[PDB]
RNA sequence: ACGGUCGAACUUGACUAUCUAGAGGAAGUAAAAGUCGGGUUUCCGUAGGUGAACCUGCGGAAGGAUCAUUAACGG
RNA sequence: CAAGACGGACCAGAGCGAAAGCAUUUGCCAAGAAUGUUUUCAUUAAUCAAGAACGAAAGUCGGAGGUUCGAAGACGAUCAGAUACCGUCGUAGUUCCGACCAUAAACGAUGCCGACCGGCGAUGCGGCGGCGUUAUUCCCAUGACCCGCCGGGCAGCUUCCGG
RNA sequence: AAAGUUGCUGCAGUUAAAAAGCUCGUAGUUGGAUCU
RNA sequence: CGGGGAAUCAGGGUUCGAUUCCGGAGAGGGAGCCUGAGAAACGGCUACCACAUCCAAGGAAGGCAGCAGGCGCGCAAAUUA
């Protein structure tokens, strides 16, 4: 098993660091390939311009059409499929508009029903979808 | 070559016949390696063109 | 090969106590081992013992009483400062009330409770409870 | 457990508890020494001498009788060999194996054995350099193997 | 000892790692000026050195006294 | 102003790294109901059989369901 | 009469080898374990990144050789759809020599060295102690059996040790 | 932090992911008693 | 940028420390200077490259990673008091 000597520090620490790379989390965090392939790129939110409305078909047993929005980010130019949350919130979003997109919750997993969609729309033209649904604010254009 | 080796065949006759089969196999595994790279190059580009659809160009509107 | 005879001794006595045997033959003997066993005896954990003088490294026959639960060794012999002794008797010993960590100091092979009295800390050896 | 062998033997000698010279043995230490000397001039290793003293003369352990061991007596008088006895034997063995190898090429097992022998020799050499019996420049060589024996 | 009037010594020490409670064997080589009054110095022997004003690009120390190797007479 | 020195910078090719236009190529993607239409126990490594699979040859494995018989042996 | 091939049955939970593996007789060549030792040396050791030997089968070069078998392949049979199964033949190979290659479920799917923790008798090797029986009653020792005991082996049975 | 799911304290490697084909071996680590 | 430190935590640890204290470094990029005790200083100068204002077409003036404030950038940050 383990070397349990008194002069074995260098063996130990080196072994630890060597084995640390096999951890999925650590590697994801420290290799800097996931930080570069991430469209947000170490960002809480991003802001993009909507290109088209996309009706993404839901993953098998739950049968529906999840209404997404194909944004193109401003800060680099990557394309993203972003799910528009509450019902009838797709109607607020129009083509060629500023949209604040955020993560879904799982750091890069497709959340639940929607396949290959990691992002959700939070704001449309600097007003929140949460407000627009509840009828608290008006959307400018 | 599909010739049964008769007993009366000696050196130069047997030796050239064996060297012909060696050259057939050498031509064969070059041809097999070429196909192994052809399928590998075609699978990898079709893997991209299928994974391209997952990200974009799949929906409704 | 046999590294650290004390460890061997402690395992041997330990097994012979879990089995509930009356006497144990432990070999080889060392002065460290003898001191350890003496210490153990002093707290009524073992009983008396005979050191068979073979002209080699001797053998010890130890009388056993069912009073011992676990006799363990810690190797390597870590250097234990008097500041850090509290962390050891929190890790190794089953209660604050009983059990002893044996450590070797310049003042001699002794318990942690005696170390505290004599103010000296040293390299850890074993523990018994 | 042996060094190179997988086997775990227990075949060894065990000296008695008594260290004092037995009552029947009416030999002086000087006499024993003389005997040793007169055996060594025939050309023997210390081991052989010891064996001889055990079998025929009834000398159990010479280090009990004289106080010094055989090789110290030999060293002290000056009839001791240059390279250590065991090491020499190992070298001889190695040489023999090499000879066999050169006679017959295909013997893989023999080669393997030779490798092991060489390793042993190296080990012993190292030890003897640490204890300053061999010169530090000394080295076992492939061609300069049979020259030492 | 292959430089003119200067030798290369090495200091071995044990560096402590707090995480593991263990040590590691670390060494540092020094270029150190040897005075020709300490002649017939062999390799592998203990030398006491003293800090001095920087003598070369790397030499800062200067041999003060040599005590011979353990096995050597 | 000669010379020295420090020396920004430019030009010339070589290896490179990037940024951004692009005839054409090969694709893929929604539209057209448009025209035609039985075998296998499970494997391993290798070689061949059209790439893989699978099959076979060679050498391994079981990670595969042991019934029964078994006292003399001398004139 | 010749040629290559292979060494059965004896062949075992028997042995040896680091593993891969290893079986006709005799001779030669060097090793090797275990055992016995009141022999010698006196820590010379344990495990080991770098590195280095050996490493089934298959395959690859170079020569030699082709008995059987045999991937390939060719025929023959077999059917809504048969192109694997089966049969005959049969190339490389399988055989040896000299180089390569370095992988196998290379298996105990169980690192190595060391200590401790129940029991039992069968076996193999060596040794020790024994009343006897046998070599046509042997003339002394020696062999072959039989009862024990020791050490190292390959195994086994049993056990509510503990896991 | 929960994560004794990076384990020094404190994980595992028969069947669950895992022990190199085997041996030698340079560094490293580790090394039997024994001197008031 | 490095420390002093911060966050979390039984014990061990893991992560953060551009941020007001100390030390370091640079004032668009590089390079070279003068004065001075002290500067290779930029709220000094001298060049070249990159930017860039006023021009009567000859020339002149630049340097907010100071305090406000602006643009740009962005998910992301205050008053020309």
């Amino acid at each position: 098993g383990k070397c349990r000597g008194l002069r074995t520090a260098r063996k130990l620490r080196s072994h630890r660091r060597d084995q640390k790379w096999h951890d999925k989390q650590y590697k994801k965090a420290h290799l800097g390939t996931a930080l570069k392939a991430n469209p947000f790129g170490g960002a809480s939110h991003a802001k993009g311009i909507v290109l088209e409305k996309v009706g993404v078909e839901a993953k098998q047993p739950n049968s529906a059409i999840r209404k997404c929005v194909r944004v193109q980010l401003i800060k680099n130019g990557k394309k993203i499929t972003a799910f528009v949350p509450n019902d009838g919130c797709l109607n607020f979003i129009e083509e060629n508009d500023e949209v604040l997109v955020a993560g879904f919750g799982r750091k890069g997993h497709a959340v639940g029903d929607i396949p290959g969609v990691r992002f959700k729309v939070v704001k449309v033209a600097n007003v929140s979808l949460l407000a627009l649904y509840k009828g608290k604010k008006e959307r400018p254009r | 070559s599909t010739q049964p080796r008769s007993k009366n065949e000696s050196k130069e006759d047997k030796r050239a016949r064996k060297q012909a089969i060696k050259e057939e196999r050498k031509e064969r595994r070059v041809e097999k390696k070429a196909n192994k790279l052809a399928f590998k190059l075609e699978k990898r580009r079709q893997e991209k063109e299928l994974l391209n659809l997952k990200k974009n160009v799949e929906g409704l509107k | 090969v046999r590294m650290n005879v004390l460890a061997d001794a402690l395992k041997s006595i330990n097994n012979a106590e879990k089995r509930g045997k009356r006497q144990v033959l432990i070999r080889p003997c060392s002065k460290v081992i003898v001191r350890f066993l003496t210490v153990m005896m002093k707290h009524g954990y073992i009983g008396e013992f005979e050191i068979i003088d073979d002209h080699r490294a001797g053998k010890i026959v130890v009388n056993l009483t069912g009073r011992l639960n676990k006799c363990g060794v810690i190797s390597p012999r870590f250097d234990v400062q008097l500041k850090d002794l509290e962390k050891w008797q929190n890790n190794l010993l089953p209660s604050r009330q009983f059990g002893f960590i044996v450590l070797t100091t310049s003042a001699g092979i002794m318990d942690h409770e005696e170390a505290r009295r004599k103010h000296t800390g040293g390299k850890i050896l074993g523990f018994f409870f | 457990g042996r060094m190179h062998a997988p086997g775990k033997g227990l075949s060894q000698s065990a000296l008695p508890y008594r260290r004092s010279v037995p009552t029947w043995l009416k030999l002086t230490s000087d006499d024993v020494k003389e005997q040793i000397y007169k055996l060594a001039k025939k050309g023997l290793t210390p081991s052989q001498i010891g064996v001889i003293l055990r079998d025929s003369h009834g000398v159990a352990q010479v280090r009990f009788v004289t106080g010094n061991k055989i090789l110290r007596i030999l060293k002290s008088k000056g009839l001791a060999p240059d390279l250590p006895e065991d090491l020499y034997h190992l070298i001889k063995k190695a040489v023999a194996v090499r000879k066999h190898l050169e006679r017959n090429r295909k013997d893989k097992d023999a080669k393997f054995r030779l490798i092991l022998i060489e390793s042993r020799i190296h080990r012993l050499a190292r030890y003897y350099k640490t204890k300053r019996v061999l010169p530090p420049n000394w080295k076992y060589e492939s061609s300069t193997a049979s020259a030492l024996v | 000892m292959k430089m003119q009037r200067t030798i290369v010594i090495r200091r071995d020490y044990l560096h402590y790692i707090r995480k593991y409670n263990r040590f590691e064997k670390r060494h540092k080589n020094m270029s150190v000026h040897l005075s020709p009054c300490f002649r017939d110095v062999q390799i592998g022997d203990i030398v006491t050195v003293g800090e001095c004003r920087p003598l070369s690009k790397t030499v800062r120390f200067n041999v003060l006294k040599v005590t011979k190797a353990a096995g050597t007479k």
